[PDB]
């Protein structure tokens, strides 16, 4: 597993940290800061070494540090880690990537 | 005009700003011989919301504690976390800080703390339209004052550093 | 997996859109924008990898890209991509298929 | 899998046909519609490919197209084609066939 | 398994001692104990055995004596050893790891 | 397994008694029957034979006759043996053991 900012997940979770909060529109209109809810795009930062599914080795997480990745509404932890907001899921509950 | 307890008659005159609002709880007094908070130089916050939280009360104490200044928190209310933190500043270490209750019921209420930034130089925290928050506080969004009297029934605010332009604007705008 | 707008489901999950609501009727009339129900008809655009539901290996998809489903009621994830609605499901919670 | 007006049910999912509820009783006798409640007879007329219960091996569903089955009254999914009414369950809420 | 107060968790138990709640904060401003939550932090202290994950050997815990560990808001069971205050948690509601 | 009092618990259950309840505490002071909660601490009197977690072999309890133990607030039953209370358990409930 990949630790960040010296945490590492345990099992198969895996740490993220949320997209910055759009605060204008495109057009140049200035957005209330309480009528903007979570951010469900995110990208991954740690990741655990990965539970075991099958019988005798591990089964690694299916997304690394780095990834662009779509989160749900439901299912994520808070974690602070050096007065910054990150967020702990399952390896599960990760709906998709972002590939480029 | 009102009722003298009095013989003769009295003239009395109230400067400054005073409001019928004292000192929420009874601990910042430091000044036994009135039963009253006296400060000098003082930080002045302002909140159009509530503060019951720990976190929208700790960045103010921290810039009042490091400037070496006492602070006024006025407010709709203090209560619960944010005043038992600050009673247990005031009597253990001797935190220089009072928390006295905004006046008005209403709009009065709004338009009257906005008045007491201005003529202080601080701005107004909580508040509907621009929401600024507590928890993200700097030295010059604090008012200054040269004077505070605190007494139970009643605060009082002297010398407030503020903009003497704003301060005119803000005349000017009330008689419009 | 194959993806869609640069956007790649994990697992088992299948990325769909809903089919075009019906705004006229066979003889000619108009329907009301709010009476029309979620079109439980759909094409699918991106697959995931698939889940390990054996031992060792990958499962695939049942469905791939470019077939025409019927959707569950209940179910779908809404997914934003490009500015345009998606719905992201389970392998499993798809009814049935249209073979041409 | 067999398919049916085009339609071809996923997994171990059986899409079958309510037969025609009955009008008039054996002596000539009328009866309101409202009064007659889900035909629990049924003919299949699709199949699915069958699940995987064992590993490695699709198992094939237990009814073939053209079994006349007896329905459960509940856990049947409603699906339209060609402004038809058939309703899709799984392999397992079929109670029995009649053999003949 | 390794014992700790003369006390030896059994199977995937955990034994951690939750790290000391902050008093006053980074500017010297004292802080009520009545407002201090559960902190979330603690250190592992004692270790069970393992249970039995695959057939026929023990799966050892994925923590050792020593760990520093983030804990969940629930899941943990008091335990008075010398009177002194202790959590056993299961192995899986570790969240992480705080390595270096 | 191993009996007592004529009793042989079945399959993974263990036959506890609870520890006596402290009537004075440490400085002199009698305490009230009534606010004295159960005692969390026992000893092992009875265990059985274990059930089969694996496949074709019986798994041992992992406690014996003796061993003092700490028993969870929940999940016990009251069995009267020759006019004096035990308590039967699963072997998973028990949170740890006393090793000295």
């Amino acid at each position: 597993g990949q630790a960040f900012r010296k945490f590492l997940p345990l099992f198969d979770r895996v740490l993220v940290e949320r997209s910055a909060a759009e605060t204008v529109t495109k057009g140049g209109i200035m957005l209330p800061e309480k009528s903007q809810g979570k951010v469900l795009q995110a990208t991954v930062v740690a990741v655990g070494s990965g539970s075991k599914g099958k019988g005798g080795e591990i089964q690694p997480v299916s997304v690394k540090v780095g990834d662009k990745v779509l989160l749900p509404e439901y299912g994520g932890t808070k974690v602070v880690l050096d007065d910054k907001d990150y967020f702990l899921f399952r390896d599960g509950d990760i709906l998709g990537k972002y590939v480029d | 005009v009102k009722d003298g307890k009095t013989l003769n008659d009295e003239l009395e005159i109230i400067e400054g700003m005073k409001f019928d609002r004292g000192y929420i709880s009874p601990y910042f007094i430091n000044t036994s011989k009135g039963q009253k908070c006296e400060f000098q130089d003082a930080y002045v916050l302002l909140s159009e919301k509530k503060i019951s939280s720990i976190q929208s009360i700790v960045p103010a104490l921290e810039i009042a504690n490091a400037h070496r200044k006492p602070l006024v928190i006025i407010a709709e209310d203090v209560d619960g976390e944010a005043l038992s933190t600050l009673v247990l500043n005031r009597l253990k270490v001797g935190l220089q800080v009072v928390a006295v209750k905004a006046p008005g019921f209403g709009d009065n209420r709004k338009n009257q703390l906005k008045d007491m930034a201005i003529a202080t130089g601080g701005a107004v925290f909580g508040e509907e339209g621009l929401t600024l928050n507590l928890e993200d506080v700097q030295p010059h969004d604090l008012g200054k004052v040269g004077e505070v009297i605190v007494t139970k029934d009643d605060a009082m605010l002297l010398k407030g550093k503020g903009d003497k332009a704003q301060i005119e604007k803000r005349i000017q705008e009330i008689i419009e």
